[PDB]
């Protein structure tokens, strides 16, 4: 369909929200030095934003939206409590599934877990679903697009900066100046679809 | 003074270990060929420049007023003196000298602050000056608008030294094409001096569209030129005779320049088909499909391959080993992007007329992932015991 | 002691030397009449919230400990969101979601898992206070370097007349987009870490 | 205001919702079963405890606790041991002190192993004798301005089985001593004096443990002779803590006893019986005079060697009625030394300097075949890398050269 | 067990932070509410002319002098009902109160519009003397938002402000320019034949021209937006019925 | 596995005609105590003593065994140390024919003996010094055994000697060499041959295979790949055909066998030709006469992958088939490196050489061009023909990084075959000497 393919590309390449919102920097410039490792975050990162998506936008359209309970009264000052608490609780919930059920799966998403229990890069999602009040339907397509184009950046950051081995970067500047310098690089080239319509 | 005999002379110096016997290729043979390459392309440029500044300012003004604007700007008001005239039959003598008098302050502006740069670092952790930084030059100095003025050239090559290739440890380290990053800086800093309408056409208070932009506008029927008024075909741009910038036009004239690197082995051949296959797949693609709003999308792949941007891009900008792939089948997908790319955010992306200059900073990116790709499947194939 | 405040501005700077709080600082300092709330905010919070966690830390449990830490650091931005849009509504339509954002903003996060956890309520707010000024220096000084490039004025008042008005300056379009807070953050390393050499990064 | 009552009640209710989905998972999903570690390949005894425990914590609250000097804070380096089962996931903190080789085998830093499964411990059989006793103090001689002869006294004369080089435990408590009264001849309470050492004081409300090595030789057992340094603070930075343990054992007077522990293994001598080069320095003399003794006057092996030592002056000078009568005993042993600045008093005749120098230019630069012998070197820092310098120069390489250091 | 010490910890703390967050968000939400005006109301009063130095006074003189009024489109009629209170932005959002367009009706690029919308009248007493129009369309980057000031002959521009525009600085989003915005005094919407005759004119309006305004330098496609956005909300499907209506009278 | 297609052997000026010929008088021979890799040293000897043939001279210390022998019989002259006390070279004397004696066997036994005592046998006689395990080049344990054992029965270094005219003279005693070998694998023979004939054994444990085109097509490295790839648990080994010659004739005869054949040749060799000597002597006195007057640089093996000979080096290395001399170019020239040279060689088509087909250069040993970072251009990817990417392996080399190049496939290789990919490196780098430091620290770190 028109429109559920069309938001599916919006959120994976016009605003990827890890170059184009830049939240989750906090990882992003921690957890990037090896292909294979950052691929695990990426996936963990898909998994919990297509999950804390769908669930988060039902309560909202259900309990949280003006008159939705009773006519005349309203609960927008708890929405930030209740998606911070959703959010949280999935995540405990999901990495103890993981420890228990499916033990083999742990080392390649149950440790990463612990890291993205609460993060800009997910909250803001939360956020900008819950400000532009998408339907369930396409709020879920938005959430699968948004993980997709985070661990995208996130791994083309890590090959990057495997490539960059073989520099010869100045003595202060050794890591996290060349790393913030990188990423702003990334964001000159990534600045290509920035008026593009979808 | 007495120093360039080290840059002159070779060092005359002998091996000490392993193979005794050397190649006699070497980056500063590699680097001064690629700046012998594009001279049949810069030379067509400057005449360019010149007969549409000629071809403008006559189509405006005339008479005493004419007098006026000649003795205005130092351009007109040297070349009137140094052995040309203003008229409109001129010849070599003022419009090659015209085209040479606007693009030689920025080319020795641009030459010289990078070079301070590039000085200063080397001199700071004590090597060798490095070779790298004639083709970076050139390429910068030919790829910008020819009314653009100097200081904003200057801090758009100190960007693209600075903070994409010197900071990252000099020649071969980088991970960033340096001329285009600092091209970038230009186009996202002060968009009124390098993209738009006033500043593609050299002559003063004359208003030229960019030679794509029409079509963006109007039909197959809307390329017209207002120089003196004329019609602008598709062999009227493989030659190079429209508006644009000082060095990417005469997709002929580049072409003749290109093939001999490109035969000499200097630059891979596999990028270049990938970026042709790519773009001829997707403008096909887009032509197949069609739409009566964006009037671009019936544009086919002989108009797309000579028009605005592109031939110089594709054979200078996408061949720079360094940025690019690495594995032989690592090539090929980076062409493709690339010429996926350049097609799609010049067709579907209204904001932006000019293409490649994006592109290429996009895919520079995504380089090295396909490598990366590429190494894993053969680890695999190794891991599974079969060479 | 007075003298062990100062140290999350240079010696334990919480965005040069560890990487907490970078998503405020890159996006909030388009200006600097926001930066200024943003660094008040992020104080305020920090120290309030730790405070709190050390006063109750000996009777909460480690279980889930998460969402009592996060019910009480969120009771207190669901507060300061609404005094901000009850006063300087004005300022805070344009943080948009950032204000909101100081929920998961690592800077509260890693000093309540650190040290409230385990100090004295005193020292805990002490300790906030020192490391929302560590960052608010940077924060202040990117903003500085941001906005009188790119408009030739500081705190919304000229400081630069623009072309328009015949002046000498012209306003940097580059600036105004994000990629600037990247490169000065950059540079704002290098000489921290030049200026206090024994923070350089090791080689392997 | 009938909403702000409202408001409260739904926030009260979706967090304690939250809360109890959280509990009823963790109440039925998380194992929370007895986990069983067995201290040997299929052992006599075997520990039970909860998991989420540091496997070395757990392991010392029933026995067998390992020579980590550090005792659970990683800083060691060494607290070494091998596991075969339970889990292979070597984790990226083991990989400082851990290697690829060495890895494969299920050798582990048990500092950063956390229990969660079942697992076997397959650690040496010597190491499971591991035990304490309480000796008392016979001799304290000053033997030197910032060494002392401590002679202890072994509780029913128990025979302690050990390999010379090894290191026991000593603990000691809180304490408050200064300096003024220790014992130092006059002599050498003028060197105090130089800088007014007897001024210093420390003051500890903890308990201390240090690990010491035994100067005597196997065969000598019932009395255990340790080497004790000066524990004062650097001159140059007064207000430095000084030395606690070391403070301690030099305030711990005659007939007063303490506790002793934990004999280790470590530096142990080569079963070969090429030529050895004893160099020393310091406070190593225990170690040096340990290993001296022990395979001549235990194993009785036709080797050959020479102890080099370096001092400042004669006055530091002590076991030479040992040394100069056993070279005479035997061919196999030759000693010497060096010293840096002798009084005039001192009438010293032969080698000066450091000992480096000494070695290089008397022996080793005309030596038949340097590199088929063996170095020991046990000193401080400035003479270590002096030694280790030259002998590399010399040729030898990481296989001959042992050394180590005595806590630094 | 732990069970009863965290359920009774978390319902303790639970009932400590919910009364002081509901108590300071029930407090304040009248301010908000109040606050919420004044950013609209200083460029109303700009573009109607009477300054107003302080939000006191912004308000004091907007509730002495403006009358919020509604209209149909349909029959450029008036309805009853209140403006104060009535969300145009979110009466394009619901079918009950909108329609969605078609391509030769979406000229504006908007795809949205209202059935009806909000018009302000400015009086010095029973009678008016400007009515001001908010118009919107689709520029470039984003949507802009404005106020189109007419006399009550239906003919004069005496004022146009963008509160809103979001576009890039320097050339895309100029409109906000004080000598760009003072050209737009004494132009004309309509021309004999009653079409809307607004044009915006690239390198400068010919000197005194009575429907060309000067076209932003170097900004094409956002002269394009502005010009559809006249062109489409000046038509027949927009506040062309109700301009007819304001030059038969009665405003 | 039959054809090649990567790869350019270099056309050089002096190759040799292949036909044997004596050989000069030989004073002094000498063991070189740095190629073997890890090999750490262990006299049994000192200045001044008396050694027979085949005598032990020295052993190394790692390996438990492995005794070298000495080559000839004489005595020991001078011991020359270099820095740091390594042992750079043994020299000794030729004088008197003292040996020592060997078991002896029939033909028919030669393929049905006891492995064991076959091992016990080579190793006392010394010829266990030739064998070499493909992961790291280092002479294999004493007690060590793996199922592939690699006989190079051809040559395509420059400028080196044909074997099918060396073993075509000593004929049978390659067949007993290749018999005895059948029986110290465990698994089989592989022999790589050109496609020309060579005499053949009767064992089915051994194999024929044909190789044939560019250079890298006749190195052990590269035999690995097409037939058995060596993996870390799965190690092999690699022996030219000479020391089948030696290995038969000792087990033939009862003596060890120690002539050699060298291929005398060079740009600046007067008369190249195929000159029989014994391993291991005088450099400077077996080139006596044989240059013309110039300053050359005596240089042990072949081109690509040989070491200087200057003073305490100047001996036939242990591995070393071929003796080579260059003309020391030292010259400076003005702007050499933008003039269109016509005598100038080049991979690249960057220079006329490539116009002119067959023309043959006298190359020295300049290095053009100062070191400078590698960009690359691509120019490995006609040179390596083996299944890897070595256009971003050589990067993570000079990068120091080992974990990675292990991954990639380091192990498979030695200096014997990236020398090759150094030779063509646009930014002068010593991959070859990188890649024996990169395997060094694995080994250690292993
Ligand atoms: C295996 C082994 C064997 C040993 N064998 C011997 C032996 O045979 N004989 C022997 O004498 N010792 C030996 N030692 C060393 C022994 O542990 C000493 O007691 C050691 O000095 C620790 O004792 P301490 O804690 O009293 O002193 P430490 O405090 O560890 O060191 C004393 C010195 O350090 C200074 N100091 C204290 N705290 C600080 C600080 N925070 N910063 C800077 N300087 C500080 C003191 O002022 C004093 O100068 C051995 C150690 C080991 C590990
Ligand atoms: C970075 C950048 C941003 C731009 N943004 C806008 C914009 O927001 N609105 C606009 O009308 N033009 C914008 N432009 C200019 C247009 O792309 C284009 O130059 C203009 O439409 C000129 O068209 P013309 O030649 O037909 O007059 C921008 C240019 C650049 C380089
Ligand atoms: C074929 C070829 C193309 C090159 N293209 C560019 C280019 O587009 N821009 C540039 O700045 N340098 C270019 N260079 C110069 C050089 O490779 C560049 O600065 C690298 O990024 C340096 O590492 C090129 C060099 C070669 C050989
Ligand atoms: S990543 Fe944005 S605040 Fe942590
Ligand atoms: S306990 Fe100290 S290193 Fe592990
Ligand atoms: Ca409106």
């Amino acid at each position: 369909m028109e429109h559920y393919i069309s938001l599916l590309v919006k959120s994976i390449f016009i605003e990827n929200m890890a170059l184009s919102f830049f939240l989750g920097m906090c990882t992003f410039l921690a957890v990037s030095k090896k292909v294979k490792t950052s691929f695990g975050l990426g996936i963990a990162v898909i998994v919990v934003l297509t999950i804390s998506v769908p669930v988060n936008n039902l309560v909202y359209n259900l309990v949280l939206k003006p008159d939705a309970l009773v006519e005349g009264v309203d609960l927008s000052f708890l929405n930030f409590i209740t998606f911070i608490g959703v959010i949280a609780a999935l995540v405990q919930i999901l990495e103890m599934i993981l420890d228990r059920f499916f033990p083999p799966l742990y080392n390649a998403l149950g440790i990463f877990l612990p890291l993205i229990t609460v993060n800009c890069a997910i909250f803001g999602g939360v956020s900008f679903m819950v400000q532009r009040d998408y339907s369930f339907a396409e709020s879920v397509v938005y959430g699968f697009g948004s993980g997709v184009g985070w661990m995208l950046a996130i791994v083309a950051l890590a090959g990057i900066r495997e490539k960059m081995k073989y520099s010869d970067v100045p003595p202060g500047l050794r890591g996290l100046g060349i790393t913030f310098i990188t990423a702003g690089l990334m964001a000159l080239g990534f600045m290509s679809f920035s008026g593009v319509q979808l | 003074y007495e120093a360039a005999a080290t840059l002159f002379y070779t060092p005359g110096l002998v091996t000490k270990r392993s193979s005794h016997v050397r190649d006699s290729v070497d980056l500063k043979r590699i680097m001064i060929m690629v700046w012998l390459a594009v001279f049949p392309a810069m030379f067509w440029g400057m005449y360019n420049a010149g007969g549409q500044a000629i071809a403008a300012l006559n189509h405006l003004y005339s008479g005493d007023q004419l007098a006026a604007i000649v003795a205005g700007n130092w351009h007109y008001w040297l070349t009137e003196m140094l052995g040309g005239t203003m008229s409109s039959d001129a010849g070599w003598g003022s419009k090659m000298l015209l085209g040479a008098t606007y693009f030689l302050p920025i080319y020795a502006t641009v030459f010289i602050v990078g070079g301070f740069w590039e000085v200063l670092f080397c001199m700071v952790r004590k090597h060798e000056v490095n070779e790298g930084f004639f083709v970076t030059s050139i390429l910068f100095a030919l790829i910008v608008p020819p009314t653009l003025p100097l200081w904003q050239a200057a801090l758009g090559i100190t960007f693209g030294v600075v903070v994409a290739k010197e900071v990252f440890g000099g020649t071969g380290r980088n991970f960033l094409n340096p001329a285009l990053a600092g091209r970038a800086f230009l186009f996202f800093a002060y968009p009124a001096q390098i993209s738009g309408d006033l500043v593609w056409t050299a002559a003063d208070g004359y208003s030229g569209a960019y030679a794509l932009s029409q079509w963006a506008q109007g039909g197959a029927g809307a390329l017209i030129n207002n120089a003196t008024g004329q019609t602008i075909t598709w062999m009227d741009a493989f030659i190079g005779n429209i508006p644009g910038s000082i060095g990417e036009v005469s997709t002929l004239a580049l072409m003749i320049g290109a093939a001999f690197i490109v035969y000499m082995g200097i630059a891979s051949w596999r990028i270049i088909g990938g970026v042709m296959i790519g773009m001829i797949l997707l403008s096909t693609l887009f032509n197949v499909i069609g739409s009566d709003t964006n009037a671009m999308f019936n544009m086919p792949w002989h108009w797309h391959l000579v028009l605005g941007g592109f031939a110089f891009g594709m054979f200078f900008m996408a061949t720079d080993p360094v940025s690019a792939s690495f594995t032989n089948s690592g090539k090929w997908a980076y062409g493709i992007l690339i010429g996926v790319m350049c097609v799609l955010i010049r067709v579907v992306n209204p904001a932006y007329p000019e293409g490649m200059m994006l592109a290429i900073l996009f895919a520079n990116l995504f380089a090295p992932l396909f490598d990366h790709v590429v190494v894993e499947r053969n680890i695999k194939r190794r891991l599974a015991r079969y060479g | 002691l007075k003298k062990s405040v100062l140290a999350p501005v240079l010696d334990n700077n919480p965005i040069a030397l560890q990487v907490l709080g970078v998503c405020s600082a890159l996006a909030v300092t388009t200006k600097l009449e926001t930066a200024f709330v943003m660094t008040l905010a992020v104080m305020f919070v920090t120290a309030l919230s730790n405070f709190f966690v050390s006063l109750i830390r000996n009777h909460i449990p480690n279980s889930v400990r998460i969402i009592v830490q996060m019910a009480i650091i969120a009771s207190l931005v669901i507060v300061v969101d609404q005094i901000l849009k009850a006063y300087l509504y004005d300022i805070s339509k344009q943080l948009s979601v950032f204000v909101g954002l100081i929920i998961t903003n690592c800077i509260v996060m890693g000093r309540a898992e650190a040290f409230a956890m385990k100090s004295e309520p005193i020292p805990s707010f002490i300790d906030g206070i020192g490391n929302g000024l560590g960052y608010g220096f940077v924060l202040m000084t990117v903003g500085f370097f941001r906005e009188l490039l790119g408009s030739g004025k500081l705190f919304g008042l000229e400081v630069l007349p623009l072309i328009s008005n015949g002046g000498w300056y012209q306003p940097n379009g580059l600036m105004l987009l994000a990629p600037s807070a990247f490169f000065l953050i950059g540079f704002m390393i290098w000489a921290i870490r030049t200026f206090k050499p024994e923070q350089v990064e090791a080689k392997e | 205001m009938s909403t702000i009552i409202f408001g409260v009640v739904m926030f009260t209710l979706i967090i304690l919702a939250l809360v109890l989905v959280i509990l009823f998972a963790k109440s039925k999903l998380v194992p929370t079963g007895d986990i069983t570690i067995s201290i040997n390949g299929d052992p006599e005894k075997a520990i039970v405890t909860q998991p989420g425990g540091k496997l070395l914590t757990a392991l010392a609250g029933a026995g067998v606790f390992v020579s980590s000097a550090c005792g659970g804070g990683g800083s060691c380096g060494q607290c070494r041991v091998k596991i075969k089962s339970g889990g292979g996931d070597i984790l990226p903190t083991e990989l400082d002190h851990i290697s690829k080789g060495e890895a494969r085998e299920g050798e582990r830093l048990a500092c950063q192993v956390a229990v969660k499964a079942d697992m076997d411990l397959e650690l040496p059989e010597e190491i499971f004798g591991v035990k304490k006793w309480e000796c008392t103090v016979i001799s304290n001689d000053n033997k030197a301005t910032f060494i002392k002869e401590l002679k202890l006294a072994i509780p029913d004369g128990e025979s302690v089985p050990f390999r010379a080089g090894g290191y026991i435990q000593i603990e000691a408590p809180a304490h408050h001593v200064k300096y003024a009264d220790f014992d130092v001849p006059e002599k050498y309470r003028g060197d105090w004096d130089k800088f007014n050492l007897f001024r210093y004081e420390s003051k500890v409300d903890e308990p201390i443990i240090r690990a010491y090595s035994m100067a005597n030789y196997p065969e000598e057992f019932g009395i255990i002779m340790l080497n004790v340094r000066i524990a004062t603070p650097p001159p140059n930075n007064p207000n430095v803590p000084p030395g606690q343990m070391s403070s301690y054992i030099w305030s711990l007077k005659a007939g007063d006893k303490c506790t002793i522990s934990g004999p280790f293994g470590e530096f142990f001598a080569k079963d070969t019986d090429a030529e050895m080069v004893f160099i020393g320095g310091g406070a190593g003399m225990a170690p040096m005079r340990s290993h001296i003794f022990d395979q001549l006057k235990r194993l009785k092996s036709k080797r050959k060697m020479s102890y080099w030592y370096g001092a400042r002056s004669k006055r530091e000078m002590f076991y030479v009625e040992d040394f100069d009568g056993l070279a005479a005993e035997n061919d196999n042993f030759v000693w010497h030394c060096a010293l840096s600045d002798p009084q005039p008093e001192d009438n010293w005749t032969g080698y000066t300097g450091f000992i480096h120098n000494v070695l290089y230019e008397n022996y080793l630069k005309d030596h038949e075949a340097p590199e088929d012998c063996e170095y020991y070197m046990c000193g401080p820092p400035m003479m270590n890398a002096a030694v280790i310098n030259m002998l590399k120069n010399l040729g030898v390489e990481e296989e001959n050269i042992l050394l180590d250091d005595f806590g630094g | 067990d732990s069970i009863k010490k965290t359920l009774f910890v978390v319902i303790a703390l639970s009932l400590v932070c919910s009364i002081i967050v509901s108590a300071a968000a029930v407090g304040l939400r009248d301010k908000q509410k109040e606050n919420a005006a004044l950013d609209k109301q200083s460029k109303i009063l700009q573009v109607a002319g009477i300054e107003a130095k302080g939000s006191k006074q912004i308000v004091e003189l907007f509730n002495k002098s403006i009358e919020p009024r509604l209209v149909d489109f349909n029959t450029g009629d008036f309805v009853e009902g209140d403006a104060a209170n009535y969300d145009q932005r979110k009466a394009a959002k619901e079918a009950s109160e909108s329609i969605k367009l078609t391509a030769e009706q979406d000229k504006a690029k908007i795809q949205r519009r209202a059935n009806v919308g909000v018009v302000y009248l400015v009086k010095d007493g029973d009678k008016t003397s400007k009515v001001i129009l908010p118009v919107h369309g689709n520029g470039l980057w984003s949507m802009m938002y404005a106020f189109v000031a007419v006399e009550t002959d239906g003919n004069t521009v005496s004022g146009l402000t963008y509160y809103e525009q979001g576009e890039t600085p320097g050339l895309g989003g100029e409109v906000e320019n004080p000598a760009w915005r003072a050209q737009w005094v004494g132009k004309k919407l309509f021309d004999e034949n009653h079409k809307p005759a607004i044009k915006i004119v690239k390198g400068g309006a010919p000197q005194g021209s009575e429907h060309g305004v000067d076209g932003l330098s170097g900004a094409t496609l956002t002269s394009n937006g502005v010009q559809n956005t006249f062109d489409f909300w000046l038509g027949d499907m927009g506040f062309g019925p109700f301009l007819t209506k304001v030059r038969d009278g009665g405003l | 596995m039959i054809t090649i297609k990567k790869g350019l052997d270099l056309p050089i000026a002096g190759t040799p005609s292949q036909v044997i010929s004596d050989g000069k008088a030989i004073k002094k021979v000498a063991l070189l105590g740095e190629e073997y890799v890890g090999m750490r040293p262990t006299m049994h000897v000192r200045v001044g003593d008396e050694v027979k043939k085949a005598q032990i001279l020295f052993e190394d210390k790692k390996n438990p065994g492995v005794k070298f022998t000495s080559p000839v019989s004489g005595k020991v002259v001078e011991i020359n140390r270099g820095a740091k006390r390594v042992l750079q070279s043994v020299v000794i004397e030729v004088a008197g024919d003292d040996q020592v004696t060997f078991d002896k066997f029939e033909a028919n036994q030669l393929a049905s003996l006891n492995r064991d005592a076959i091992k016990t046998q080579l190793v006392e006689s010394g010829l266990w010094t030739a064998f070499r395990t493909r992961p790291f080049s280092k002479v294999p344990a004493i007690d060590s055994t793996s199922e592939a054992i690699f006989v190079t029965a051809m040559d395509t270094n420059p400028l080196a000697a044909e074997p099918t005219v060396v073993i075509n003279e000593q004929s049978e005693a390659f067949v007993a060499g290749l018999d005895v070998l059948s029986a110290l694998t465990t698994g089989k023979v592989y022999v790589c041959k050109k496609g020309t004939s060579l005499p053949r054994s009767q064992q089915p444990n051994v194999e024929e295979h044909v190789f044939d085109g560019p250079h890298p097509a006749g190195l052990a490295g590269t035999h690995m790949h097409f037939l058995y790839p060596v993996s870390a648990d799965h190690v092999a080994w690699s022996i030219n055909y000479q020391d089948v010659i030696a290995v038969g004739q000792l087990f033939l005869t009862g003596e060890l066998y120690t002539q050699r054949v060298v291929s005398l040749a060079g740009p600046v060799v007067n008369k190249p030709r195929l000159v029989r000597t014994v391993m291991g002597a005088s450099l400077e006195q077996l080139v006596d006469s044989e240059i013309m007057p110039g300053e050359v640089r005596i240089i042990s093996g072949s081109v690509l992958s040989g070491t200087k000979a200057t003073g305490p080096h100047a001996y036939l290395g242990r591995y070393h088939l071929q003796v080579s001399v260059l003309r020391e170019g030292r010259d400076k020239e003005l702007f050499g490196w933008a003039m269109p040279g016509k005598n100038k060689f080049s991979v690249t088509r960057s220079f006329l050489g490539h116009l002119f087909k067959g023309q043959v250069y006298n190359m020295t040993t300049t290095t053009n061009g100062s070191d400078r970072s590698m960009v690359p251009i691509g120019n490995y990817e006609k040179v390596m023909p083996l299944d890897m990417e070595p256009t971003l392996l050589l990067r993570d080399l000079c990068a120091g990084d080992s974990d990675s190049a292990v991954r990639l496939g380091a192990l498979e290789l030695d200096e014997e075959d990236l020398a090759l990919c150094t030779f063509v490196c646009p930014g002068k780098y010593e991959y070859g000497q990188l890649l024996r430091e990169c395997l060094d620290k694995i080994e250690k770190e292993g």
